[PDB]
């Protein structure tokens, strides 16, 4: 039930605060929403790379300041109960 | 807007007819044209599209001439049943019928003030009527033969009529008489105000008229003398008219050719093979680039002007 | 001419005898043979005719259904209104004219829909769709007014049409009433409706199948041959084609004149109404009609130039149209061995248009131009088809093309040995038969027994017993390169076929290599050689892809082409819009971006679109109904998934992204991916390091291919790992070298790089301790180079008299030169694996190729 | 009602009798199994018109909703219970979109009462309409429970539901699992495809219009016959109607062969047969007249 | 500059029509304009020269509204014969006739994206069309009476409508409907218009409002009064910022200035009104026609105002 | 468009008032007549006696 917009809200909160995010059991987010969230993750990491070299990234059709101290972490158990598979991108 | 000369071929051939066409004119406001006939019918066409719009029946004999009001909401038609029928372009119905002519009426024209109607019949008289009630006001005498065409001036005070008496009389509501003809004068064209400078360079108000003498000649009403003589027609001249810009002369004859003249040099530049038989009348749009010719072979054709 | 009138009018009794049976046959064909193809139509007609013959019902055997059910003037009107000259197309038009139930039209091309539009153009057609929201208004307008209606996209069928199709009509009073929904609508008599779909692979519910009649516009071999002949006439002799077209139009007009003249003559002779000699008008009209009959007699010169044109076009371009028809029907039957790639008639015609016109090095000599066109047709067809197909099936398609070339070309038909090669492996053997097992084994002995059925291989057991010294063909080495023994002079192709049969009987693991050699001997050594190099995406996108066809990019799991498309857009300086499909906002953004890119001319890329097949169908419909910019490309990134719609598969251009076959191809792909400016930076040891990285990546990926010996589980070592490895190498080289042009091999952080690969980059995926130890020992073997020692050994190719030496090059140019000149042969011992690892895999691939070819041939 | 000319034979008469007897049975629901185009809904419409029942169909379209099905069910229940009208509810299996349709149909067939169909203002409207109906009938009822009981009894007496679905083993197993009232509260009638005798009778009935008798027709000794009880020796009309029947049967066989091979298949129907015989009649008349 | 106002007398009095002129609009890129009347024709006039260029036959009944797209290469016309036609203005021929409505279609417009067409008809429904295919994709309901006019906002995300329902209803295009319902008109609502981007500052400082402090000041509608008023609205559920009483008869067309400093209005009082809306008063009154004035348009760059009327004449006013 | 002959007008039904008054509307190219809340299209060739 972690929809694309819900993950976007979590992402903008994490980016504005400057806090890490440990998403436990990411492989039950289902394929459609995993693929959708991939775009936001790519945008956040591109903004972070631009910071690495007023830095913002387009999240949920809005510009959100990205603190340099944030990171996104994914915890998975592949082959747990026939859960979802992450897309290649 | 001065180089408008008809070019081949015909744009549209309005052949939806059964009897010879006598007169054709353009609407001063709307984008339609009407056409008289020999079978007591006046038909309205759309010259932009070429589609037949409606017919106006109500005459009992052949329609001779038709003319429009200045505003374009009133149409007057004369026929061979000795009537001057009045039409409006709101509901397309007969408004009033005027009797009083002793024989076939050959011409009609709305006065530029939009209140009186002029007419010319075989009984050698010119009649003035009232558009409000159809009551005659004045009668004009001085002709002794068939009077073919009558055309007013641009102020409503000068009236020029041509007859078979080898004369073109001018009346003021007779100013002048012109008797240097050599045959029957048939049609009359008035000179607009956009030609005085052109004719002063080449040579008011001025009068131009064709005739059955295979030539066109033009006078001055202030002097009563012929200015220039335009010759070269191979048959009887039926209709003449000035160009809208007042630089060229448009005319038609029975030689099945439209010859476009000019008073700068008095020569023909291009003859147009219009119809397979005689050409009875033509008109020139005052602003649009279109020429329509009404011919006696039961066809109406519209020419593009380039 | 009465000598012909009497014969024409003296067949009344025969026609009364035959009319019942012939009407029965024609009515059965019209009612029942609509959905089927040409072969099933002919089979049904033959069965009906056989039943009538054995029931002794009289019917005319020497008749044509099209000619009986259609008039000449009617047919000429049909081909005037944009209809192909096919007999099947004429039959479909007959059904569309004499339908009783309303027709359903199936045509991927759209020619049938265009024909309907042209035919009912005197009346007013509105063209709506079943998925148009304002469809009921158009339907009720057509019902009230009396207009023909053509609705497409039957798949989203609207069941408001059920009373209209069923003719559930009320006749209260003089009016005609049909009730749809709640409204009661007066039904005009002059109302027809046509349902149209654009795919043959669609399932319709049985109620719709009952209440509609089907008209299938399938492609016929004769029609395709005619189309290809006309197109090659266009591309070779335009004046000849213009003469032929004007000739056909003139002949049709004169035949219409014949029909009109005969009708007028008969109607005048019937309506003379009295004495013909009474009035001379009849005699004069008959004289004029006889003069026109004289010009009909002098038609013979036009018939002569007809025959000369037909004979020259046949004698020149006969065996090219048949080859093209065989090519297209092979790639059409190709869809039933992997059900991923579906190829269109438009796709084949685009291939043929590419080979006809934009051929480099194609002269002005009609003798050699035909051969050049044929050879380049085969090669271009192979390239364009096998770019979107599996490397398992590359050889299958190439061998089918070889069979087509052999049938087209001299060399006799080797049908008996080809049938034994394909199907004859399953023939029943003798009961209790066992040859000598002194040098052979039982399975190859049984294979030799099966192969002995051929007349050429009459003596095989005795021959192999006598040739006891031929141990090379029995085992070891590569038997394909040197095949001893033999099956009159022997053609090279027949020798190749015989040796292929010998290899299939003896050693099935060399079947793939021998099939490659057969293809090389039949079509050329460099036939398959263009598939080793990395795919020329920039050239293919720039030239060979029309803007309205999406660039489908299917990838097996573990590979993704998104980086490839982004790199292509960056290198061509074309802005792109990458959208990851999988949300409602994703769908909305995809629609807006594709509309803006179509209007302007940018590029749009939609990723992972295999997760939305229901939206993929709508996207296919929109792309078909869309007219894009001149420079616009839509990229759809997918996976190999049986839920991808066949509609989108046919509409798009498929590029299968696959593990690169072989160490050499893997190195070439890696070096093409790594930019030259990045690899050429200071110091000079960066080239050595990048070559080592590429070799290590290729070795471990091919070991991953050879499972479970190479690795215990199938990891996914990929381009992400390679790019992270290159980044770590660059960072550590910059850390250890600050502007120095040359770095000695002792100061380079070899141990740091090795343990970083072991722990973080490549060891992240590895969970087994033994797999981690294997990765560590590969890193230790590779990343020391004995301090850049000359004549360093990367590996050993064959344990007997063979070795692999690392080149002493310094520049990326000579490194990629060495990679290119690496030998084409590969052995599992290159990776460090046992030589017997690939044997079972090659045997399984060979038997799968045999099964696929047999399935396609049997269903052909 | 409908200007569709039907053809009579033994199966049609027997099916009409069975449908009529189930309509006469109170709380009598049908379950007609048979191939599409075999004439089940038209026979049901004809029998309902004979018995005075008003045929009601769902009239499903695209973008249909379970709410729309609820509205249609509310309208038909109101007409059957409050207005005291006999309604024949024809419902094809193509009208079922999800389980929300079929669960409500199960409850309605089994009880006549669908709880939760009327809630709030709709419930108040149903109660006042039932009060008006009770006033019209003369029964005086106070409060709501016996009003609802009387409404349920009225809709039990009035409503008749007829189902029309194609035969399928897996489909029948699925329907028996997910909807027991079709197998407990509905009378089943396996119409099926038209038999060989029915096809022969239809072909003979259409053929009798047009004249094709051949006195000089030679009967072969073989005579491959596909319809039993054919008159031996057969006339020309009998021979050609047997030929038409064989044409339909060999179309069945060819379609089965294609499906077994693996190609796409299409339904072959009595509508196809009627289409074929109509084509035969029209083509025979036109060709004979023009020749 | 940003101050020119139409002044008497008119530049040209173009009188080629046959029936009352319904709607008059300008061209985006060319020095030409089109006009729709009740004789089922769309005449095209060169307003710089003043001469009739060409006509566009094809409609069966009275054409009621016309609208160009952003590129200026498409013209969408709707008529009383329940059809909507799309005109290829490059070649002056009809591309597709798009049925679907049940009554007289009252107004159409082309969205700023350029491949969607809005509609409004007497069956109280608003439909969205596809320019590329011609299909209907979305229909809007909620109005209880004849919908008279429909106008998408500046970026195409919002749609406003006016109706005989006495209400102005504005909604977002994409998924949600009925963003606001505006109910302060005591008679029929006739003519709506959005506010241009270079008007928000003047609107904010003219009406009762704080110094922003909210961000994104919100879109502003305009008028639609058959009760002889002018009313502009706000964001969210909407409030009437000002009412420009001072008009004389049924208001038929309203606009903003190009610079956003003025309100132009025309009505059945035979009068073109220039409103200085910063002071809630009309500072200029033009006796436009001899009958009811049905529509007006304002050129975005050139100084020209054009008005159509029941007088069957189209007048172009030069601005000084 | 069927002509009617409605006898017994002593018990006249006031539903015919718009029909007798010809209270019609011309939305589109057709004519609309109103009977109660129901809206019905009127055929031109209809007379009632
Ligand atoms: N006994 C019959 N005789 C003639 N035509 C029939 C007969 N039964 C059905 N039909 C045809 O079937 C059509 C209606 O089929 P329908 O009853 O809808 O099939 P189903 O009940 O399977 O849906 C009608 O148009 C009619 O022509």
């Amino acid at each position: 039930t972690f929809d694309f917009q819900a993950m976007g809200r979590i992402f903008v909160g994490l980016c504005q605060v400057g806090a890490w995010g440990c998403f436990d059991e990411f492989n039950r987010l289902e394929e459609r929403m995993l693929s959708a969230v991939s775009q936001q993750v790519q945008c956040i990491q591109e903004a972070l790379r631009e910071h690495s070299n007023p830095i913002t990234c387009e999240l949920l059709n809005k510009q959100v300041k990205v603190s340099p101290d944030m990171a996104i972490f994914i915890t998975m158990n592949p082959g747990y109960a026939g859960r979802s598979n992450l897309p290649d991108n | 807007p001065k180089e408008w000369i008809p070019r081949p071929p015909e744009k549209y051939a309005l052949s939806g007819h059964r009897s010879p066409v006598t007169r054709v004119i353009f609407h001063p406001v709307f984008s339609v044209m009407v056409s008289a006939s020999e079978d007591a019918t006046i038909k309205v066409w759309d010259y932009e599209t070429g589609d037949f719009e409606r017919t106006l029946k109500g005459h009992t004999d052949s329609v001779q001439d038709i003319s429009f009001d200045h505003s374009g909401k009133l149409l007057a038609s004369c026929s061979a049943d000795m009537t001057i029928k009045l039409w409006d372009f709101q509901g397309f119905e007969c408004i009033r019928t005027m009797h009083g002519h002793d024989h076939n009426v050959s011409s009609v024209a709305i006065m530029p003030n939009g209140d009186h109607i002029v007419s010319a019949s075989r009984d050698k008289t010119i009649k003035m009527w009232e558009v409000q009630t159809g009551y005659c006001v004045k009668t004009f005498t001085g002709h002794r033969e068939w009077v073919r065409m009558v055309r007013p001036n641009q102020d409503g005070t000068l009236i020029a009529s041509c007859s078979n008496d080898q004369t073109v009389r001018v009346w003021v509501v007779c100013k002048a008489e012109l008797r240097e003809h050599e045959h029957v004068v048939e049609c009359i064209s008035w000179a607009p105000e956009s030609s005085y400078s052109s004719i002063s360079e080449a040579t008011g108000p001025f009068l131009l008229s064709g005739s059955r003498d295979k030539t066109i000649k033009m006078w001055d009403v202030s002097t009563g003398m012929c200015l220039m003589t335009l010759v070269g027609h191979d048959n009887w001249v039926r209709g003449v008219l000035f160009h809208s810009g007042g630089k060229f002369i448009l005319s038609c004859a029975d030689d099945k050719t439209l010859r476009v003249w000019d008073y700068k040099n008095k020569r023909c530049m291009k003859t147009l093979n219009a119809h397979e038989h005689f050409v009875t009348s033509l008109d020139f749009h005052k602003t649009a680039p279109y020429v329509v010719t009404g011919s006696v072979d039961q066809t109406v054709k519209v020419w593009e002007c380039r | 001419e009465r000598e012909r009138w009497e014969k024409t009018s003296e067949t009344f009794k025969n026609q009364m005898s035959t009319i019942a049976g012939d009407c029965l046959l024609s009515a059965a064909f019209i009612a029942y043979a609509g959905y089927f193809d040409q072969q099933m139509r002919q089979n049904l007609f033959t069965t009906w005719s056989h039943h009538l013959q054995q029931a002794n019902i009289q019917f005319r055997t020497d008749i044509a259904r099209t000619e009986y059910l259609s008039n000449a003037d009617e047919r000429l009107r049909w081909q005037a209104s944009s209809l192909p000259a096919d007999d099947l197309c004429t039959e479909n038009a007959i059904m569309l004219k004499r339908f009783n139930r309303y027709p359903l039209i199936i045509d991927p091309s759209g020619q049938a829909t265009e024909f309907i539009m042209n035919e009912y153009k005197d009346r007013k057609i509105t063209r709506t769709s079943f998925l148009d929201d304002a469809f009921r208004k158009n339907l009720e307008s057509a019902l009230r007014f009396g207009n023909p209606l053509l609705v497409q996209d039957v798949e989203s069928y609207d069941p408001v049409l059920n009373p209209v199709l069923n003719r559930e009509v009320r006749r209260t009073g003089g009016r005609v009433l049909i009730t749809l929904g709640d409204q009661d609508i007066d039904l005009s008599p002059s109302f027809v409706i046509f349902l149209s779909t654009r795919d043959p692979t669609v399932e319709f519910p049985p109620d719709l199948c009952s209440r509609v009649t089907f008209v299938n516009f399938t492609v016929t071999r004769s029609s395709l041959q005619s189309q290809c002949l006309n197109e090659v006439l266009k591309a070779e002799r335009p004046d000849v084609d213009e003469k032929r077209s004007d000739l056909l139009k003139l002949q049709g007009e004169f035949q219409l004149r014949l029909r009109q003249l005969e009708k007028s003559l008969l109607q005048a002779l019937n309506e003379v109404k009295g004495r013909i000699l009474d009035d001379d008008t009849i005699i004069t009209t008959l004289e004029n009609l006889k003069r026109e009959a004289a010009e009909v007699t002098r038609k013979v010169e036009e018939t002569d130039i007809v025959m000369q044109e037909v004979e020259t076009v046949s004698q020149q371009y006969l065996p090219l149209s048949t080859a093209c028809s065989s090519i297209y029907f092979t790639m059409e039957s190709l869809k039933q061995i992997h059900f991923l790639y579906q190829y269109s008639l438009q796709f084949f015609l685009d291939i043929y248009h590419n080979v006809l016109y934009e051929n480099p090095n194609l002269v002005t000599d009609h003798t050699q131009r035909l051969s050049i066109i044929t050879k380049d047709l085969f090669q271009v067809a192979f390239n364009r088809v096998a770019r979107g197909m599996l490397h398992q099936d590359h050889i299958t398609f190439a061998m089918l093309l070889a069979r087509i070339k052999l049938k087209g070309t001299g060399e006799p038909t080797y049908d008996a040995e080809f049938q034994h090669f394909l199907r004859g492996n399953e023939i029943v053997l003798s009961a209790g038969s066992t040859p000598r097992i002194q040098g052979l084994t039982v399975e190859q002995a049984e294979a030799v027994v099966r192969l002995s059925c051929l007349p050429a291989f009459k003596d095989l057991i005795a021959k192999v017993q006598a040739d006891e010294q031929f141990g090379i063909w029995l085992d070891s080495s590569s038997p394909e390169q040197t095949v001893p023994y033999l099956w009159t002079p022997a053609t090279p192709i027949g020798q190749a076929i015989h040796r292929l049969l010998l290899i299939q009987a003896f050693r099935p693991d060399r079947l793939l290599a021998m099939a490659h050699m057969f293809v090389s001997t039949n079509l050329g050594e460099s036939f398959m050689s263009i598939m080793e190099q990395p795919l020329d995406l920039t050239h293919i996108v720039g030239t060979e892809v029309k803007p309205n066809t999406p660039v489908l990019m299917c990838s097996v799991p573990g590979y993704d082409a998104s980086g490839h498309v982004e790199d292509l857009a960056a290198e061509q300086n074309t802005q792109i819009t990458s959208i990851a499909i999988g949300s409602a906002e994703g769908f909305n953004q995809a629609d807006k971006a594709i509309n803006t890119a179509v209007k302007s001319g940018r590029w749009v890329m939609l990723k992972n679109v295999h997760l939305a097949p229901g939206w993929l169908m709508q996207l296919e419909k929109k792309l078909h109904s869309l007219q894009p910019h001149a420079c616009f490309r839509l990229f759809l990134t997918m996976e190999i998934n049986p839920k991808v719609p066949v509609n989108l598969l046919r509409a798009g251009r498929i590029f299968v992204f696959e593990p690169p076959p072989g160490v050499k191809a893997n190195m070439l792909r890696t070096f093409s991916s790594i930019p030259v400016s990045r690899i050429c930076k200071s110091p000079n040891e960066r080239a050595r390091l990048y070559f080592l990285l590429a070799w290590f990546h290729a070795i471990i990926q091919e070991r991953l291919r050879y499972a479970p010996l190479g690795w215990s589980k199938k990891y996914e070592f990929g381009e992400s790992d390679l790019r992270s490895a290159c980044d770590t190498v660059d960072t550590w080289l910059d850390d250890t070298a600050k502007g120095r042009q040359n770095i000695s091999p002792d100061k380079i952080p070899w141990s740091a790089l090795k343990t970083l690969m072991a722990q973080s980059i490549y060891g992240g995926r590895v969970d087994n301790e033994f797999d981690q130890r294997l990765l560590n020992t590969f890193l230790e073997r590779l990343f020391t180079t004995r301090s850049f020692d000359s004549e360093f050994k990367l590996a050993c190719k064959v344990d007997g008299h063979k070795d692999i030496q690392m080149p002493d090059g310094i520049r990326r140019e000579e490194f990629v030169q060495w990679v290119e000149l690496l030998p084409d042969t590969q052995t599992p011992s290159w990776l460090g694996l046992p030589n017997n690892a690939e044997r079972v895999l090659l045997t399984t691939q060979g038997v799968d190729m045999i099964s696929k070819m047999l399935k396609m041939q049997m269903l052909e | 009602e409908l200007d569709v000319p039907l053809v009579l034979f033994n199966e049609v008469l027997d099916h009409v009798l069975r449908i009529d007897r189930i309509f006469r049975q109170p709380q009598g629901h049908l379950l007609l199994i048979g191939v599409s185009g075999a004439g089940k809904t038209t026979l049901s419409r004809f029998v309902a018109w004979m018995n005075g029942l008003s045929v009601y169909q769902i009239k499903v379209h695209r973008k249909y909703t379970g709410e729309d099905f609820d509205e249609d069910l509310r309208t038909v229940l109101r007409r059957s219970g409050c207005k005291n009208e006999k309604i024949a509810f024809i419902m094809d299996e193509s009208n079922v979109l999800d389980s929300g349709f079929l669960e409500r149909m199960n409850t309605l067939l089994a009880n006549g009462e669908v709880p939760g169909l009327f809630e709030g203002d709709e419930y108040a409207t149903l109660m006042t309409q039932c009060k008006e109906g009770a006033q019209k009938e003369g029964l005086m009822l106070d409060s709501h429970e016996e009003l609802y009981k009387w409404f349920t009894s009225q809709v039990i007496r009035n409503l008749h539901v007829v189902f029309t679905m194609n035969p399928s083993s897996e489909g029948l197993k699925d329907r028996a699992a997910t909807s027991p009232a079709l197998f407990n509260r509905c009378v089943l009638n396996w119409f099926g495809d038209w038999s060989t005798e029915a096809l022969y009778q239809v072909g003979k009935e259409f053929t009798s219009k047009m004249d094709l008798e051949k006195p000089n027709y030679i009967v072969p000794d073989y005579m491959p016959v596909v319809y039993d009880k054919l008159p031996q020796p057969p006339s020309h009309r009998e021979a050609i109607v047997n030929s038409c029947v064989f044409v339909h049967q060999t179309l069945h066989q060819a379609n089965a062969r294609l499906a077994k091979r693996g190609g796409r298949t299409m339904a072959i129907t009595p509508r196809h047969y009627l289409d074929f015989i109509n084509h035969y009649a029209n083509l025979f008349h036109e060709k004979r007249s023009e020749l």
